């Protein structure tokens, strides 16, 4: 899994100019794939001989791993929710700056 | 919701315990990958040819 | 502005002469010209506008010519019906300066008006029947007595648009009142130097085919 | 007896002269684009002049712009080798090659049917570039071939419109009435809207017919009548803008399980809605004032292509909401000779 998220952000930086990887928000999914590495590291802190350093790093690696992809997603989600519902009932332009 | 009761209920044992919880985070991992990244991976990558961007007055008379 | 001679000034004849009357515009309009007729004491009704298209409502001797810049009226049988003064209008540009105003010889409320004090503020109220100021576009035009007939003020509702002359710049004030489809001018002067006859009037708003409505009117005089 | 639009170069005085500005939209069929040119000889062996037709699609939204990137599209291009060194003549380009002389060469196109409308997005007060929207352009290159690059100081630009007018058929009166259930067991509620017609012209008023029927104990807060428009963009996969360009808040409180019938009346125009940009707005020549989108209507068996405006009716009723759509459609009428392309009193 760390070796698809690693070849996938090779991947995302060399072509990296295209309308595709900027038009869908290129630090929401750079985070993403961030928090995907976070989780495929956390395992190892899952399997191994348990400290208090270890048993804190384990929690800390699991909350904030699922933390940061699904904030990325709730992000990501309530940009598209505004691009999509239109002007709301006053306003002038609803956009959100990315 | 497959994960998480069944990580709850079967707290007596410890190799399971540790191997779902494990197996899911990779498997929550693969997920997000292979479900929003690989469209945009194969697109970009094995068809490059769709993420693309582009593809004084005077007058007169007439007679009839 | 551009200015609009109109040579001759006075025709006068008997019947079936075909009378015909030039207007010369001082810069170019582009066929863009609409002519009136008036009676003592009546509003004016439009006869030719946009060079030579006939208006809805007149017989087919009058017609229009846009010889370069020179523009032509011609009446083929000086019908006894046919007894007016005439009149030039241009509407390519700003202002819609009209023309000298030729005589011949052998529904819109306007109200709140009357014998005028020396100075002060007056409303002129144009209840406009039949059409939503949205769909068109009202004009207030004077007339002194015995004069010409000069372009006053204007509202263009569905642009948005509130124009004067740049003789009367901030003395109007003139406003659409959706709720009652009414038009509103504001008159803030003093003495005689506007005392008139002044008349509501309305245009189509998009294409603007000339003044096609007027109002019966009343006599500001101060 | 008529008039034409000219226009000039300067090296090789290639005089371009078109018939009108517009072209009308038959669902069949689109007027043809016939004009002429005056082609002085400036040369000694570059004899080909070129006449291109392009029916561009640009488009850029406020966060396209801040991200930087817009796209913009070629619908369709034609070029025809206007001068022979095919395409039999009109009585229009008779006329003015009897006017013209020898060396006026004609040249005439046809835009095929379901081409989208030259529609216009309104631009901001930052946005300074090429404005977005469908614009049609006709130039004119002399040249050799089209290796040589197109040299500006030959070729001639000109843009032409092509638009759609009311049909004399009014259509089925947009009607539809909504019942909901509350969760309160099974009890109903119905609203029920209908307008004067299908098609509207411009600045008309809109007197949206609605009636409550509430079956409940329950009171109606206010009554949000609008006028969406909907501006469908076929391209790259852009979004549906949506844009209310007229409202009433019109508030009424109602007894509850009781009826309730009234008629509100609402009408668009730009001037209280001249800020929300990307608005679609009828083709402008060269950034004059014109009015919204006229409503485009694919009659013909079609193709989803540029710019898909189209307006309905929403009216909403608090508690949540029930919304109902009425969709119609707002374009001008038949004019008699033609629109000014312009504001009709210039300054
Ligand atoms: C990949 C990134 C995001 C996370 C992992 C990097 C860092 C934080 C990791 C890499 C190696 C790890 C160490 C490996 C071994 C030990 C010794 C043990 O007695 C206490 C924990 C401790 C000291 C670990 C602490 C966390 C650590 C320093
Ligand atoms: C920002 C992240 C990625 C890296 C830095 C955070 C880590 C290294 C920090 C944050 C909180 C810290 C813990 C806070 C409290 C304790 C309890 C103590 O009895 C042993 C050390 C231990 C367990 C600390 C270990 C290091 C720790 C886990």
């Amino acid at each position: 899994g760390f070796m698809c998220t690693c070849m996938v952000v090779t991947v995302f930086i060399k072509h990296n100019n295209t309308p595709l990887v900027k038009a869908s928000g290129r630090e929401l999914c750079y985070i993403l794939l961030f928090g995907v590495g976070l989780s495929y590291c956390m395992t190892f802190f899952f399997i191994a001989k348990p400290s208090p350093v270890i048993c804190a790093l384990r929690r800390l690696g699991l909350g904030s791993s699922f933390a940061i992809c699904y904030s990325a997603l709730l992000t990501k989600t309530n940009c598209i929710a505004r691009i999509f519902d239109g002007v709301k009932n006053g306003a002038q332009r609803p956009k959100f700056i990315s | 919701l497959a994960f998480l009761p069944i990580f709850y209920v079967t707290s007596s044992d410890y190799r399971v315990q540790t191997t779902t919880m494990c197996i899911s985070v990779s498997l929550s991992g693969f997920v997000v990958l292979g479900c929003l990244f690989a469209p945009k991976v194969h697109i970009i990558l094995f068809q490059p040819q769709k993420n693309v961007v582009t593809h004084s007055s005077a007058s007169t008379y007439v007679p009839t | 502005d551009i200015q609009m001679t109109q040579s001759p000034s006075s025709l006068s004849a008997s019947v079936g002469d075909r009378v015909t009357i030039t207007c010369r515009a001082s810069q170019s309009v582009s066929s863009a010209v609409a002519w009136y007729q008036q009676k003592p004491g009546k509003a004016p009704k439009l006869l030719i506008y946009s060079a030579s298209s006939l208006y809805s409502g007149v017989p087919s001797r009058f017609s229009g010519s846009r010889s370069g810049t020179d523009f032509t009226l011609t009446i083929s049988s000086l019908q006894p019906e046919d007894f007016a003064t005439y009149y030039c209008q241009q509407y390519k540009y700003v202002p819609v300066t009209f023309g000298q105003g030729t005589k011949v010889e052998i529904q819109l409320v306007e109200s709140g008006g009357g014998l005028v004090q020396p100075g002060g503020s007056l409303r002129l109220s144009c209840a406009a029947s039949g059409f939503n100021v949205y769909s068109s576009s009202i004009h207030w035009v004077r007339q002194a007595p015995g004069k010409g007939l000069e372009w006053v003020a204007s509202i263009s509702s569905y642009y948005g648009y509130t124009y004067y002359a740049d003789s009367v710049k901030g003395r109007f004030t003139i406003s659409a009142d959706t709720s009652k489809n009414t038009a509103y001018l504001q008159m803030n002067s003093l003495r005689a130097e506007d005392t008139a006859v002044y008349y509501c009037a309305r245009s189509r708003q998009f294409w603007y085919s000339g003044l096609d409505y007027w109002g019966q009117g009343t006599l500001v005089t101060v | 007896g008529t008039r034409v639009f000219k226009k000039a170069s300067p090296n090789g005085k290639l005089t371009v002269y078109l018939g009108k500005r517009d072209f009308v939209d038959h669902i069949d069929l689109v007027d043809p684009v016939d004009g002429v040119v005056l082609v002085d000889p400036e040369y000694l062996k570059e004899r080909r002049v070129y006449v291109t037709l392009t029916v561009a699609f640009r488009y850029g939204r406020e966060d396209l712009d801040v991200l930087g990137l817009t796209f913009r599209k070629d619908l369709f291009v034609a070029n025809v080798q206007s001068f022979p060194p095919k395409k039999p003549l009109t009585r229009l380009q008779e006329r003015l090659i009897k006017k013209l002389g020898e060396h006026a060469y004609p040249f005439t196109f046809e835009i095929p049917p379901n081409l989208p409308s030259s529609v216009t997005l309104q631009p901001g007060p930052e946005d300074t570039g090429k404005a977005l929207g469908v614009d049609y352009e006709v130039k004119a290159f002399v040249a050799e071939n089209l290796e040589e690059k197109i040299h500006k100081r030959n070729s001639v630009r000109l843009v032409i419109e092509k638009v759609q007018y009311a049909p004399e058929r009014p259509g089925p009166q947009p009607t539809a009435e909504t019942t909901r259930q509350f969760l309160m067991s099974d009890k109903p509620l119905h609203l029920e809207a209908s307008l004067d017609k299908e098609i509207y012209y411009h600045g008309e008023p809109i007197s949206v017919n609605v009636h409550v029927t509430n079956n409940t104990n329950k009171t109606v807060k206010k009554i949000k009548i609008s006028v969406r428009q909907y501006a469908d963009i076929v391209l790259f996969n852009t979004a549906q803008y949506k844009v209310p360009v007229a409202m009433e808040e019109a508030d009424d409180t109602v007894a509850p399980s009781s009826t309730f019938s009234k008629v509100y009346t609402l009408t668009p125009f730009l001037a209280n809605n001249r800020e929300k940009r990307g608005l679609a707005l009828d083709g402008k020549l060269k950034h004059e004032d014109t009015n919204l989108a006229s409503s485009t209507l694919l009659r013909e068996g079609r193709e989803i292509l540029g710019i898909i405006v189209s307006y309905k009716v929403k009216v909403k009723l608090v508690v949540s909401d029930v919304a109902v759509e009425l969709p119609f459609t707002l374009m001008h009428p038949k004019p008699k000779e033609e629109p000014p392309h312009r504001e009709v009193p210039e300054n």
